[PDB]
Order: structure tokens, then C-alpha cells, then sequence
């Protein structure tokens, strides 16, 4: 029953971290009095991309959920590999909306300032994304070794 | 850094505080208001911002200079005395205190007017906590420290105006308006110190430490430009206090301040800020309008931050200030000369 | 056996991702326009997004490499000397994403205006980025000898 | 056990203190209580030779009413800095601020989502939903929807306070009814949609806890 | 047998709550109440709106508390917890934002009659929070009396 | 047995929650009478309605410590503690909400002589989280048994 | 048996006296303060720390009627309704002490501007100051239920 | 039994010798400034002082009473009242000296302009040692009751 | 038996040193910014950094007694007087220190600009010492009773 | 076998990478704000970056040297002793670094205005290496000893 | 037990902590009193010479205590030496803090005028006293753990 522990709490990092990266990425397109030309025409991308970190959490919690079973080799104790394989992938994905958060901040208020540095904003924000994919991984890796 | 950390306050006081900021006029408005001259056109293209309400609450035929102040003058109250009412906490308290700050030099200007035959009606728009009818009456009106002692202790909560007030009662920062000012405005930065040291480690910020320790050298150098060829004293407090003890001095702001030719220093320490060693006061203002216009348009686009609210207050003032520059110019039938450098930064 | 160990292996990402998200939280703060654009910064500034990113990079490859020795049952010899790789990648990863963010921070901030700094900006995080690489090598090392327990 | 009432002493304890830190000064949180707290484990889980861990026994069902508990408690706060937009903006405007409150009703949707799950998750017991340690084996099952119950309490407190942060800046948000405010109400449905996706992931993958026997 | 704090939570987090959205709703209304003298009988609406959730965590004290000292064992103290936590919690939020929301709605209401109807709305509207976790709390203390 | 921290927690939160409440009521009289010197005794009604709630806590204190005998079980000691915290805390949540629930209704009354109506009200309704608690400690008391 | 229930016999004292002494602390500030300004209102304002520091008497009779009561070995009977009634004196003292405190920096302070609120100043810390009787006749309760064994 | 009533009779004399510290430094901070102003109000200052450091043998007192009772033997129940004996005449002693040293620095300042401020100040030090000696005859009657064998 | 008695004698010298550097540090912080505008009160500043200095040598040598009285062989109650006499002198020493560096501070400055306050700054330096020597007796007082047990 | 020594070998290189980080963004931070006013002493204040940055390498070294030495077989005689001898290196390398950055920030805003104390700064970075040299030898001395256990 | 590894290496951990603190506070001193003139920049290193001494005796101590040590661990060899070097360690460490402050307080006043060199110096040479006493006290209480079974 202790191996519940860390399926249940895999998407909790995760889901905080999207719940504060989308806040903070929608709580920073107020200004600054444009909303034809640029809020929102390349902005979106941090709002919607710091909702897929909540995803690998969940697939992560479903798929560690319903590979355990309590008729299974469950006598070790060896389920303490599920709460560091569910706070692997929630404290990735937790960094990973907590970043981008940030710099979808930055990108929203750096986008209206100068017409020229808006591709900076993209392409350093897209850079972002690919953090939380290390905890779904090797949370997929170790869920795939064990039993 | 931001946005870790929960406040209930802060979001309500910050969206309120964006609010009034995505509303006010632009550099493009300015520019566009500043070519044009006309007293006519002046209220039509001014009727479409935020100041349109109250311009367009008392107006007349001609353009006159009182409207001009009671616009700003009527939307500093709403701007200002309307959220610190909504708010309470810390942020409220800092509210309160940023308007204390502007206060203690805002009440001495006051106070220093108050021997020139001067009362609460006779005093130009400035940024305070509250209006002119509850606490700028009695304070302006009042003389003895006595009374602004029990005036400003009436208030909640403490201000910092009771040290200044304890101070100059024994007659210990001088005897004219310049030394006073001076003094206000080192005991200004050391309380917007000790309150930026205070509620620092909420959020994480940086470009308010840089705006305020920009704020404070271009202050004492704003201080000691004003002061050249004044014959002011070097053993005088009117060297405010900064963060750099490397770079700026407290001697050669004393020394640059007497009129001397001691403009090396400021050459010195430029290359890092839009100041630069000259003669001109044009220059140098319009250069400090830029210096301080940096990294306070990024206050107005990022949320969920503590400076965004200090320098949302300093940019209701300096665009209050360059809205009744623009419209006291237009006002006269003529043309900006300085204004129209820093109408824009 | 105990079977203690396994959150060894997913305790590296933790702080070196947390490391890279705020050395890629703190490089897009600052001033990086004036008055309408900047001396091609924009194209500079990019690399301390991948110079911060390099050691999350590395976190995974680390974590991966403890996950496929940590097993489903394993003895408890193994399972203590397993542990304790991650921390190390962990703190050093942690500590250079922070001075690349400081240091990403002031060299944006004072390469805005001025473009030559860049040089200097960027050799400053080139040269903290070892941190994550040089506790890798030690989690390797101890990662390396964790495996065929008795 | 001992850990019977340390553990609603210590989950009121926290709430006390968490209440507490927003309001007056009477009490504070000890931050101290963290260090102390992970220094004596790993000092006794340092030294001496021995495996440090703790058991769960027979409860296993506090997180059916923190579920809701956290769901109301989330959705509850999030009201009072999207209500206190509109009172800010005051007499700014006619414009959307008074009509944007679409946004409060799936705010009130997030008090219900995982009530709706914590009211779903029991059925003919109030003591306890599937198989305890207290008469039987397999208290793996009851034991799990605490974790779930209180992950899905936790997403939905989130999900709560997402859409009252995205509401309290999407209320008209620029100065006035002339620009829409949808763009803010996009970033506030992309903030409450997590409520449902981690409600139905968290529905799913905490199995069935119900029909004890 | 620890369950006995439980039923003093809900009252003790609903009387905190609403104790300080009292106090708010108070100081609103006595500061609304010195710019004019017509506004006294519409700034006390969250006042009263926010002292109405005392009566909630009252009687699910009550009824938690009538379940206590005559039939009790190792498993049935657990509900009367995550009831008055429940209540509790959502009664400690409502009166935290309903003050708020009086205190705003009072100085929206202050200078012209067109907020108070969003303000009275809002909080109106409130009560449905302390509603749906009064109902968890009362379907957890009827669905009692399972183990000896 | 350890049901005494219970008895004293009841007395201790009602003596803090009424020192709290003479605190704010103190701090605001000296303010309010600072202004104009014509009330004196028409700001001690928030002092003195706050420290009703002291007797609900020593009432409850004596009660509970009368029934303390030589012998006695360890099952009244968690639910005599929860009840006598429900009461301490209820008590500290009506004296907090009196403490400024007393200096808005002093502030408001001294400027607007119509406001201490408002005041008194509100200070008069704001021990309903204090007498709930107490009703409930007088339950939760009553349903005491299982001795030795 | 265990002998732990002198923190509660030492807890109604410490709390009466750390109350009475900052009591007496913020009364003897605001009193020292004002007492510079006017020098009729001395008299006046001294009322405040000698009205606070007389609620020490109420912990010091509860503790040496609970000390007196306790030799060297004892039950655990006493050990749980005198630490209970000297953690309801105790706090009840320090309540009592910091409304007196604050009272009496209040009214220390409110008197030097209006000689008018003596009135209401000592009848605010004549009712502020009763709080302790509860809490000592509480612990006289107790007390006399804390003697049955020992 | 462990034999731990040290603790008792250390924390007497660490809070009495705080206290005095803290009221010494506070009565030293405020007698150096009032000491330029007037002359002759030098040896005038030096009574708060020594009025702040008298509450220091009530710990030492206590602590040199209690560590006799110790010896190489002891048992279960002895070694709880000096415990709270000691951090009630400590915490009284500790709250007195804090009180004592702003007392002193204010009746210090509110005594360089007149002289007639300064009977209040040391009214106040006067009235501030009765919880100190409340805690001390506290202490010494639990300390009395510790030793009844060896 | 644990033998852990070691705590309590480098207890004593730590909090001796650290209140003895604490002092030594904020005398000689305002004996650098009074000797930087004159150097001849140098030599009359000088007294409060050896007075501060001098109370290490009661924490040395109750260390050095407690380490001579340990012996080969030690018992699990024989780590309790010198924790506590251990505790009380590094409390009494770093009270004494913590009011040494306050009074040697205001001492320093209010002595640079009049040359008056000499004779009550050299007092209450030289009667803020008692502490260390009552902790220091109190030490010895303990440390009395651990040479036989053992 | 029990063990618990695999911690003292990541433990070690994470003081010293966070330390050598924070000393190369305080260096990068006072290099960057120098280099904007004058672009010569721009490549003369980059070498206390890459000197700062060799710290880590004797915990690096000591890291390798210590998980070299590791047995089959757990023990009291090897446990322990790498998580004092990295931990001693550890906070060597974090003082060092604290000291280094503190050294190179105020080197570098005070060779801003006027360079004249760049050799001083480096010699005060190479004189404080020392110190981090010094724990480095005590913890391969210890971590020499850390094999060879039964 | 065998945990007094952690101890031996607290006494070089906390004289380095308190030596890298003392010449922190020593160089922020000279940096801005370097930015004054230039002709007193080698009077002010002499703080953080005297600061980084006593990372010395930690050393040496940790040295002795190391060099002490049995093969077998047990309670009687892991609890004397936590003290011991924790003794040296913190008064190394309030020596160095002490010491920073003074190098500071004297390399800021040196800056104007230079005839307080002496006393600084003096002040500041006055501090080692308690690192010679606990390192003095390590070594007796370092003398008593040897025959650890």
C-alpha cells in the first residue's frame, strides 16, 4: 500500500506547476493597450505549452497505477521506487511550468517592447519545455524495469 | 524569484494598480499632443485617455492652468487615496508608507510654505495617501511640531515624518527650504530603504534595487547639479546616502556640488546610465528623464511583483508631471522647449 | 534487505532541473530593449538558455543510467551504494544554474547596452557550466560500481 | 497508534498556522520545525543500522473529506480577487467587468469537482470503504484513496485558485469595455481545464474505493 | 480515540473566518459609514453575510459532537475530522473573501448605487461553497455508526 | 489522563481572545478621545462587551474541572480537550473579531454619532462564534461517561 | 513517578511576570516618554505600571500554594491539573499583562494631549487587569483538586 | 535516573546573566548619550545600571542552592522543579532586564532635559524588580522541596 | 555508556569565544570609528576589547577542568553538570560579551566626543563582568561534584 | 553489507561547486559592470572566474579517491568517514568560494573606477585557495583511511 | 555510532568557514578603501593573513585527532572528538567572525587617516586568543579518547 503513495502524488508536482506557470503566463497579458496586433499573436505558446507538464504526470500515475497490483511481487519492501519515480516526474514538471512561467512572463512583456526581439522570446521559451520530459522518461524507464 | 508565493492583497492591489496604468496616456500620445497647438484640439485628443474624465468634468472655452492642475490634482485621489482604502495587510502598509515617504517631503514643502503665507489651497498636485481636506489642511496649517507630531501619530499607521519633525524641532537639518530638502529626501531614501529592506524577500526583484539605487545616485546628483554655482556647504547634509561605495562618494558629490568645475565625477561614474559630464541643466535632465525612464516600462507589463507598485507610483508622477507640462505649455500658446525632449523618456 | 536506494536516481534531475529553470527563468529577465531594438542581443542571448540546459541535458542521462541500475529487486549492498550520485549532480547543477542565472542576468542587464560584454557574459557561464559535468563524472563513477550486487 | 492523533494534530496544526500567516499577527509557522524535522530523521536514519520508516494501519480515510474539504477550501478563495476586480475597476467603465462573470461559475465548478468524487467514492459505510487492516488483509485499496482523495483535492485547490488568479486579471484588463477581455478568459479556461483533466486522471487512475465488504 | 478535535475545528475555522470577516466587514462599514450617513443600512450586508456560517459548522459540531461518548471505537473518529476540516476550511475561506468582497463592495457601493448589486450578488452567491461542504459533512455524520 | 490542557486551553484562548479585545478597544479609545473630549464612557462598550467571553471559558473551566475525580479513564480526556479548544478558540475568534470590530465601532462612532449603533451591533452579534462554542463544549462535556 | 509537573507550577509565574514586566515595560516607556512634557501629568501617568505589576501575585500564590503541596517524590495526578491550571494562569497573566501593556502605553500616551481620559484609561486597565482573577481562581480550583494523593 | 537538574540550574543564571546584559547594555547605550548633554548627571546615571544587574543572583542564587542538591546520585522525580524554578526565575529576571533597559534608556533621555523625570525612571527599575523577586522566593521554595534525600 | 560528555566543556569555550568575539568585534567597531577621527583616546578605548577578550579564559578553564575531571572511563549521568555548568557559562559569557560590545560601542562613541563618560563607561564595563564570574563559579560548583562519580 | 559512506563522496563536490558558482557570478556580476565602463581591464578580470572555478577540483579528486577506495564489505571503519572528510572539503571549498566571491565583487566594483588593487584581489583569491587547500588535505588524509574495513 | 568523522572535520570546517568569513569581510573593507587612494592597499591585507591563521589550528587539530583514530569505531571514539573539534571550530569561527568585523571596521577607518594601523592592528592581532584557547582545549579533550575499543 506504500508503492500508492508515489503514483498518487506524481501529477500533484505537476499540476501545481502548470496551475503557477499558466497563472503567471496569464496574469502578464494585461497591457499594454495592443490587442489586435500582438496579445495574443505569438504569446499563446507558454499558456499551452505549461499544460502538457500535468500530462506526464497523469499518464505517469496511470500507467505506475495500473501496472502494480496487490497480487504481485509487492513483498520486498521495493515500493519506494514509486514515490522517487513519481517525484522524478513532478519535480521536473514542477520546474519546468515554474520556468515556464517565467519566461513566458518575460516573453509577454519583452514581446510589446521591442518589435525586433520577438523571436528571441520564442525561440529561448522553446527551449523551456523540454525539462519535464526527463521525469516522464524515467519514470516510463523504471515503471518498465519493475513490477 | 516571483510568482512562488501566495498574497491575496497583492493581486487585487496589483490588478487594480495595472488597471489604471493600461488606461493612462502613452509616448505616442504625448508626441502626438506635444507637435499639435491648439487649446481645442488639446481637449478633444486629451478626452480619449484616462484623463478625459477629469478634464472633461470641468472645462471651459479657453484653456486654463487651474484645470490642468485639478485634472491631475482630482485623478492623483482616485488613483491613490482609492486603493489604499480597498487594501489592507503589508501591502497597504507599504502603500501607506511609499505615500508617507513622498509625504515627508510633500508636508516640508508645505510646511516650509507655511511662513511665505502659504495654505493648503496654495499648493501645486503631489503624490500623498490621502487628500487635501482631511490631513493636508491641518498639517499645511499647522506650524508648531506639536500639532504635526499628534497630526502625523493621528494617522495609521506610524509614518516617518515624527523623526523628521523631532529633528527639524531643534533646528538641526537648517534654516532654509534647500537643506531641509535635502535632508527629506536622504531620510526619503533611507526609509524607502528600510522599507524596500524590509518587505524585500517577498518576490524576487531586480529591476527595483537598480531603480532605486539609480534613483539615488541620480538624486544626489540631481541634488548637487542643482545646488552648482549656489555656494553650498560641503560639511552640509545634501550628499544622499547609495548603495555604491566604490563608484560615487560622498566627498565628490560635496566637492561636484560647490560651484567649482567639478563636473569630472559625474563623467566618472557615466558610461552605465544616460547622465553624462556637461553644462547644460537641459541636457542633464533630459538625460535623467531617460535614466529614470529605463526599467520602469517594464514595471507596467510584469505582475505579481512589489516594484511594479513603487514604480507605477513614480510613473504616475512623472507622467502627471509631463501631462501638466504638455498641457501647461500648450495652455500659453507656445511651444516646449525642454518638455518636448522628455516627453517621451 | 531494506530495498532503500531507488530515489537516488530520480533525485538528480531534481535540482538540475531546477538549476536550468532558473538560469533559463533569470537569462530572459532583464533590459534587452532601449528605445527599438538592441545590437543584435537577440541572437546572442540564446545561448544561455542551452549553456543552462546542457546540465538538465545531463541529469536526464545520469538518472537514466541509475534507473537502469536500479532493478526490481536488488540486495541491500547494492541499494546503499547507489545512492547518493544524484545529490552531487544535484547540488553542482543547482549551484551553476544559479550563477548562470546571476551571472546570465547581469550579463544580459550590462550586455544590453553595451554589446561587448558578450564575450566576457558568455565565458563567465561557459566556464560555471562544468559544475553539472564535474558531480556527473562522480555520479558516473559511483553509478558504475552499483551494479551485479551479492 | 501514536500517530493517530499526531497526524490530525499535525493536519490542524498546519492549517492553523496557514490560516494564521495571512491574518494578524498572533502566531506564526516554525520554519525551524523543517530543519529540525529533516535532522532528526536523517540523524536516526543515519545512525545506527537500521531501516527508518513509518505504518500505516487502519484508518486510510481522511482524504475522502479532504478531497472536498481541499476542493471547497481552493475554490472558496479564489472568489475574492476576481469579486474585488470589479469594485477595484469601480466606476471606470460600463464595460465587460460586470459581465464577465463566466468565470465564477467554473470557479464554483471547481468546489464541486471532487466533492462529486469524494461523495461518489463511499457507499454503505462511513468508518470505512474497502479492505482495512483492522479486520482483514488488502489495505492497499483503502489505503490508496487517501493519496488519491488527496491529489485530487490538491489539483482541484489549484485548478480553484488558477481560475480566481485569471479571472482577478481578466476582469477588463485594459482600461476599459473596448478591448475584449476573451484573451485573459482563454488563459483562465486553459487554468480550469486542469481541474477536469487532473479530476478525471485522478478518478481514473485511484481506481474504485467504494462498496466495502 | 482522537476524534474529539474535529468537531471543535469547524467551529473554531468557521468562528475564525467569520470573526475576521466581521472585523473587516466592520471597519469597512464604519469607514463607508463616516463619508455619508444613507449608506449604513447597505454597508451592513457583509456583515451578516459573513456571520450566517457560524451556524453550519454549529450544528455539525452538534451532530459530530452527539456521535461521541456513547458509541466510539479505533475507526470512528476519522469522518468527524475530515467533516469539520471540510466545513471548516470552506468556512474560513468564505468569511476571509467575503470580507474582502464586503469591504469592496461597500467602497464600490459608497460612491454610487451600481456595485452593491454585484457586491450582494457575489456574496450571495458565496454561500454555495459553504453549502456544498456543509452537505459533505452532514452526508459523512449520517452515513456513522459502522464499527462497534 | 491528560484532559487538563483541554480545561486550561478553554480559559487561556478566552483570556488572549479578551486581552486582544481590550487591546483593540484601548487602542482605539485613546484615538477616539484624543479628537474630541465628549465620550468617555461611550467607548468602554467594546472592552466590556469583549469580556464577556472570559465567563464562557472560566464557566467552562470550573465545570470541566469540577468533574475531575481520583479515578478516571483516559476516553474523556480527547474529547474534553476538543471541546474545550472548540471553546478557546471560538472564544479567541469573537474576542479577535471584537478587538476590531471595537476600534472601527470607537472610529466610526466618534466622528458620526450615528455609527455607534453599528458598532454596538456588531460588537453585541460578534460572540455568536464564542457562544456556539460554548454550547458545543457543554455537549461535548455532557456527553462525558466510561469513567475509571 | 514521572515529577514533570513543576513547568506548569513555574509556567503561571514565568507568564505572570514576563506579563507584568512588559507590562510594566511599555507602560514605563510611554510614562518616561510623556513624562518629559508635562511634569503635573507624572503622577498621572504612573498608575499603569503599578496597576500592571500587581498581577504577579495571583501566579506567585498560585505557585507557591501548588509549590507547597509538592515535596520530593510525587504522583502523576497533580502533574496534569496543576500544569493545566498554571497554563491557564499563565496565559491569562501574559493576556492580561500585554492588554495592560497596551492599555497603559495607549493611555500613557493619549494623556499627553488631552488631560481627559484618565477616567476611561484606568477604568480600561481596572477591567483589562480582572481577567487574571479567572485564571487564579481557576488555579485555586485546581489546587484544591490537585492535593487528593501526595 | 539520568541525573539532568543542571539544566534547571543553568537557565537561572543564563536568563538572569541575558537580562542583566541586555539591561546593562540597554542603561550603558543611553547613559553614554545622556552623559554629553549634562555633567553632572554623570554619577546620577550609574543607579540603573546597577539596579538592572542586581536581578543577576537570583539566578546564581538558585543555581549555586540547586547544583548542591545534585551530587553523583539521583532519581526519577528529582530534577523538575528546578527546572521550572529556574526558567521561571530566569524568564522573569530575562523579562525584567528587557524591561529595565528601555526603562532605564528612556527615563535616561527623559532625565537629560529635566531633572524631575528622573524619580519615574527609577520608580519604574524600583517596581520592575517584584517579578524578579516573585520568581526568586518562587524559586527558592522549589528549590527548598528538591533536596530531602542526599 | 555514551561518553558524549565532551559537549558540555566545548560548550562553555564556544559560547565564551563567541561572546568574547561578538564583544571584541562591536568595541572594536566603535574604537575604529572613534580612533579614525582621533588617536588619542585609543588607549582609553582600548580596556573594553581585553575586558571582552578576558572572559574566554573562564570558558578555557572550566573546558580545561571539565576535560581533567572526565578520566578513562565515564557513565551515561556523568554528561549532565558539565552540560549545564557548561550551558550557564556560555550564556553568562555571551550575555557579559553581548552587553560588553553595546556598552563598549556607545562607550566609545559617546567618549569620542567629550572625554567625561570615562568613569560610568569604565564601571559598567567593569561591572557587567560579574556574570562570567558567577556562570564561571557556578561551573566550578558542578564541576565539584563530577570528580567522583566514575 | 549496511553502509551508509556513498553520500560523503557526492557530498563533496557539492560545496565547492555551489561556492565556486556563487564566487563566479559575484565575479561575473562586478566583471560585467566593470567592462561596460572601460573594455581593458575586461580580460584582466576574468581570471579570478577561472581561478575560482578550480576549487571544485579537489573535491572532485577527493570524490574519485574515495569511491576508488570502496570495499565489498560495509562496515564501522568505513562509513562516516567520507562524509566528514568531503563534507570538511566541502565547507573548505563553500568558505573559500563565499570569501572568493565577496573578495571578487568588491575587487572588481572598486577596479571599476581605479584599478589598483587587481593584484591584490588575486592575491587575496590565491591566498584564500589556501583554505580550501588546507580542508583538502585533512580530507584525503581521512579519506586515505576510509579502506581496509571489517 | 562511528560518527565522529563529521567532528574531526567540523574543526577545519568551521576555521575555514570563519577565515573565508574574515577575509570576505576584510576584502569588502579594502575595496572601498581602495577606491579612497592607493597607497594603503598593502596595510589593509594584514587582516586577511591574520584571519586565514586559523584555519591552522583546525588543521593540525583535525591532524592529531585524525591521526588517533582506531581501526574499530565505537561510542567512545565518536563523541569526544565532536566536541573537541567542535570546540575548536566554533571559537575559530567567532574568532574569524570577530575578526572580519575588525578587519572591516579597521581597513574602513585606515582609509582616512593611516595612524590607526596600530590599533587596528593591535585589536585585530588580539582576537587569536580564542582560537589558541579551544585549540588548546581540543588538544586536552583529544588527549582523553585514545584506548577507543
Amino acid at each position: 500500500f506504500f508503492g500508492f503513495a508515489g503514483c498518487a502524488a506524481a501529477m500533484v508536482l505537476s499540476c501545481l506547476g502548470a496551475a503557477i506557470g499558466t497563472a503567471k503566463s496569464g496574469i502578464g497579458i494585461a497591457g499594454i493597450g495592443t490587442f489586435k496586433p500582438e496579445l495574443i499573436m505569438k504569446s499563446l505558446i507558454p499558456v499551452v505549452m505549461s499544460g502538457i507538464l500535468a500530462i506526464y504526470g497523469l499518464v505517469v500515475a496511470v500507467l505506475i497505477a495500473g501496472n502494480l497490483s496487490p497480487t504481485e511481487d509487492y513483498t520486498l519492501f521495493n515500493g519506494f521506487m514509486h514515490l522517487s519515480c513519481g517525484l522524478c516526474v513532478g519535480f521536473a514538471c514542477l520546474s519546468s511550468g515554474y520556468a515556464i512561467g517565467m519566461v513566458g512572463d518575460v516573453g509577454v512583456r519583452k514581446y510589446m517592447h521591442q518589435p525586433r526581439l520577438f523571436v528571441g522570446i520564442v525561440l529561448i521559451l522553446i527551449f523551456s519545455e523540454v525539462l519535464g520530459l526527463y521525469g516522464m522518461i524515467v519514470a516510463l524507464i523504471l515503471n518498465t524495469r519493475g513490477s | 524569484m516571483e510568482g512562488v508565493y501566495f498574497n491575496i492583497d497583492n493581486g487585487f492591489i496589483e490588478g487594480v494598480v495595472r488597471g489604471y496604468r493600461n488606461g493612462l496616456l502613452s509616448n505616442n500620445q504625448y508626441i502626438n499632443l506635444t507637435q499639435c497647438d491648439t487649446l481645442e484640439d488639446l481637449k478633444l485628443q486629451l478626452s480619449s485617455t484616462d484623463y478625459g474624465n477629469f478634464l472633461s468634468s470641468v472645462s471651459s472655452e479657453s484653456l486654463t492652468t487651474s484645470l490642468i492642475q485639478e485634472y491631475a490634482s482630482s485623478k492623483l485621489y482616485h488613483e491613490f487615496n482609492y486603493i489604499r482604502d480597498q487594501s489592507s495587510g503589508s501591502t497597504r502598509k507599504f502603500m501607506d508608507y511609499i505615500t508617507y515617504g513622498y509625504m515627508i517631503d510633500n508636508v516640508a514643502l508645505m510646511i516650509t510654505g507655511t511662513i511665505h503665507d502659504r495654505d493648503k489651497g496654495e499648493i501645486l498636485q503631489r503624490c500623498h495617501p490621502l487628500g487635501w481636506f482631511d490631513t493636508l489642511p491641518t498639517l499645511s496649517v499647522a506650524t508648531d511640531l506639536e500639532s504635526l507630531y499628534e497630526t502625523v501619530l493621528v494617522d495609521t499607521p506610524l509614518a516617518p515624518y515624527f523623526k523628521n519633525c523631532f529633528d527639524t524641532a531643534e533646528e538641526l537639518d537648517d534654516m532654509n527650504i534647500e537643506i531641509i530638502r535635502n535632508k527629506l529626501y536622504k531620510a526619503y531614501l533611507e526609509d524607502f530603504y528600510n522599507f524596500v529592506t524590509e518587505e524585500i524577500p517577498e518576490p524576487a526583484k531586480e529591476c527595483m534595487q537598480t531603480l532605486l539605487g539609480f534613483e539615488a545616485d541620480r538624486r544626489s546628483i540631481n541634488i548637487a547639479l542643482n545646488s552648482l554655482q549656489s555656494s553650498d556647504i560641503d560639511p552640509d547634509l545634501k550628499s544622499d546616502l547609495l548603495p555604491n561605495i566604490g563608484k560615487l562618494y560622498p566627498l565628490a558629490t560635496f566637492h561636484l556640488a560647490q560651484a567649482q568645475d567639478f563636473e569630472g565625477v559625474r563623467a566618472a561614474l557615466a558610461n552605465v546610465y544616460e547622465y553624462r559630464g556637461f553644462l547644460e541643466t537641459g541636457n542633464l535632465e533630459d538625460h535623467f528623464y531617460q535614466l529614470e525612464m529605463e526599467l520602469c516600462r517594464d514595471a507596467f507589463t510584469q505582475q505579481f511583483a512589489i516594484s511594479t507598485v513603487w514604480a507605477w507610483m513614480k510613473s504616475k508622477e512623472q507622467e502627471v508631471r509631463n501631462i501638466t507640462w504638455i498641457a501647461e505649455c500648450i495652455a500659453q500658446n507656445q511651444r516646449e522647449r525642454i518638455n518636448n525632449y522628455i516627453s517621451v523618456y | 534487505a531494506p530495498f532503500f536506494g531507488a530515489i537516488g536516481c530520480a533525485s538528480a534531475i531534481i535540482f538540475t532541473s531546477l538549476g536550468a529553470a532558473y538560469g533559463t527563468a533569470k537569462s530572459g529577465v532583464g533590459i534587452c530593449a532601449t528605445c527599438v531594438l538592441r545590437p543584435d542581443l537577440l541572437f546572442k542571448n540564446i545561448v544561455p538558455v542551452i549553456m543552462a540546459g546542457i546540465i538538465a541535458i545531463y541529469g536526464l542521462v545520469v538518472s537514466v543510467l541509475v534507473c537502469y541500475s536500479l532493478g526490481q529487486k536488488q540486495a541491500l549492498y547494492t541499494g546503499f551504494i547507489q545512492l547518493g550520485a544524484g545529490l552531487s549532480v544535484g547540488l553542482s547543477g543547482l549551484a551553476a544554474g544559479f550563477a548562470i542565472g546571476i551571472v546570465g542576468d547581469a550579463g544580459v542587464r550590462g550586455s544590453s547596452q553595451q554589446p561587448r560584454l558578450f564575450v566576457g557574459m558568455i565565458l563567465i557561464l561557459i566556464f560555471a557550466e562544468v559544475l553539472g559535468l564535474y558531480g556527473l563524472i562522480v555520479a558516473l563513477l559511483l553509478n558504475s560500481r552499483a551494479t551485479q550486487d551479492v | 497508534m501514536n500517530k493517530e492523533s499526531k497526524d490530525d494534530d499535525m493536519s490542524l496544526g498546519k492549517f492553523s498556522f496557514s490560516h494564521f500567516l495571512y491574518y494578524l499577527v498572533l502566531i506564526v509557522v516554525i520554519v525551524y520545525g523543517l530543519y529540525k524535522l529533516f535532522t532528526g530523521h536523517g540523524s536516526d536514519i543515519n545512525f545506527g543500522k537500521f531501516l527508518l520508516r513509518t505504518s500505516p494501519y487502519m484508518w486510510a480515510n481522511l482524504g475522502i473529506a479532504l478531497c472536498v474539504g481541499l476542493s471547497v477550501v481552493g475554490a472558496a478563495w479564489g472568489i475574492f480577487i476576481t469579486g474585488s476586480s470589479m469594485i477595484g475597476a469601480g466606476v471606470r467603465a460600463p464595460r465587460i467587468t460586470t459581465k464577465n462573470l463566466i468565470s465564477i461559475i467554473f470557479c464554483e465548478v471547481v468546489a464541486i469537482y471532487g466533492l462529486i468524487i469524494a461523495i461518489v467514492f463511499s457507499s454503505k459505510l462511513t468508518v470505512a470503504t474497502a479492505e482495512n487492516m483492522y479486520s482483514k488483509s488488502n489495505l492497499y485499496t483503502g489505503y490508496s484513496l487517501f493519496w488519491a482523495g488527496i491529489t485530487v483535492g490538491a489539483s482541484n485547490l489549484i485548478c480553484g485558485i488558477a481560475v480566481g488568479i485569471t479571472g482577478a486579471t481578466a476582469a477588463i484588463s485594459d482600461a476599459a469595455d473596448s478591448a475584449l477581455f476573451v484573451k485573459i478568459l482563454v488563459i483562465e479556461i486553459f487554468g480550469s481545464i486542469l481541474g477536469l483533466l487532473g479530476l478525471i486522471v485522478g478518478l481514473l487512475m485511484a481506481g474504485k474505493a467504494s462498496e466495502f465488504q
